[PDB]
């Protein structure tokens, strides 16, 4: 069975950086979409990028633009997701998802148990 | 009228197969140095079966078909007769009785960079094994689960391709090496690919 295995993510300055890992079993990358959903107070769960391990296409929103970058190691069954220029607003939760096809675009399948990420003033 | 095999057209392509939609090659009706290729520091691996590389500027064939693709260094060792793997089981499979040699060189400079190489595929699932230089260039979705897959990607319903994503800073096993085997025919014919 799938299971996607996170570690990284604790308290950060603001402006400082992180590094979330995803490693999934079960599963080889190379087919599926996966990436980042987050959950801040007050807020509903949102996406906050994807990678296509088919073919290496990423996408982001508005937010996360620039400052995180998402990348796979297909050999490694490894996503990462490098978040720079972290400001207080990105204190979440956040939760690798993977797909059951190809596209981003498509509704994560399975889900992480999520890191607390906590960025301070 | 004697011409020159083009095995520069196979060793120096621009442009490798996916090892699931290998290359084929047929070389004819031409005299090649084999020796040139064996005493080249440009392979890692040049590994002949059925015959002797020293003698091949020695022999004629009735053909000689020129198989390239590009697969993980460490998938090299399955490119020989009686290997088992996702390479030798689902993409490429030579036979017991192989006359031919295996040739093989890193090829991370060209066919990894930053960012990743997606570009090559290889196949995952497959409800049998191949066939000796059988080529299969399906996508019917792999049924890995209890329920029909129905033609849609999805729960255990798996597309049966993958692409190995080459990144440069990987190790030797991870990196992208292209492969070109050489089988060497033998039918009882006019044998028309010479030595010098
Ligand atoms: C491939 O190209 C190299 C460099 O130009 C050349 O030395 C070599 O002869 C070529 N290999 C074959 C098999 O023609």
């Amino acid at each position: 069975q799938v299971q996607l295995v996170e570690s990284g993510g604790g308290s950060v300055q603001a402006g400082g950086s992180l590094t979330l890992s995803c490693v999934a079993s079960g599963v080889t990358l190379g087919r599926h979409a996966i990436g980042w959903f987050r959950q801040a107070p007050g807020k509903e769960r949102e996406r906050v990028s994807c990678i296509r391990t088919f073919d290496g296409i990423t996408s982001y929103v508005e937010s996360t633009k620039g400052r995180f970058t998402i990348s796979s190691n297909n050999a490694m069954n490894t996503v990462y997701l490098q978040m720079n220029s972290l400001k207080p607003e990105d204190t979440a939760v956040y939760f690798c998802a993977l797909g059951v096809t190809a596209a981003c675009s498509d509704n994560p399948y399975f889900w992480g148990q999520g890191t607390q990420v906590t960025v301070s003033s | 009228i004697t011409n020159l095999c083009p095995f520069g057209e196979v060793f120096n392509a621009t442009r490798f197969a996916s090892v699931y939609a290998w290359n084929r090659k047929r070389i004819s009706n031409c005299v090649a140095d084999y020796s040139v290729l064996y005493n080249s520091a440009s392979f890692s691996t040049f590994k002949c079966y059925g015959v002797s590389p020293t003698k091949l500027n020695d022999l004629c064939f009735t053909n000689v078909y020129a198989d390239s693709f590009v697969i993980r260094g460490d998938e090299v060792r399955q490119i020989a007769p009686g290997q088992t793997g996702k390479i030798a089981d689902y993409n490429y499979k030579l036979p017991d009785d192989f006359t031919g040699c295996v040739i093989a060189w890193n090829s991370n400079n060209l066919d990894s960079k930053v960012g990743g190489n997606y570009n090559y595929l290889y196949r995952l699932f497959r409800k049998s094994n191949l066939k000796p230089f059988e080529r299969d260039i399906s996508t019917e979705i792999y049924q890995a689960g209890s329920t029909p897959c129905n033609g849609v990607e999805g729960f255990n319903c798996y597309f049966p391709l993958q692409s190995y994503g080459f990144q440069p800073t990987n190790g030797v096993g991870y990196q992208p090496y292209r492969v070109v085997v050489l089988s060497f025919e033998l039918l009882h014919a006019p044998a028309t690919v010479c030595g010098p």
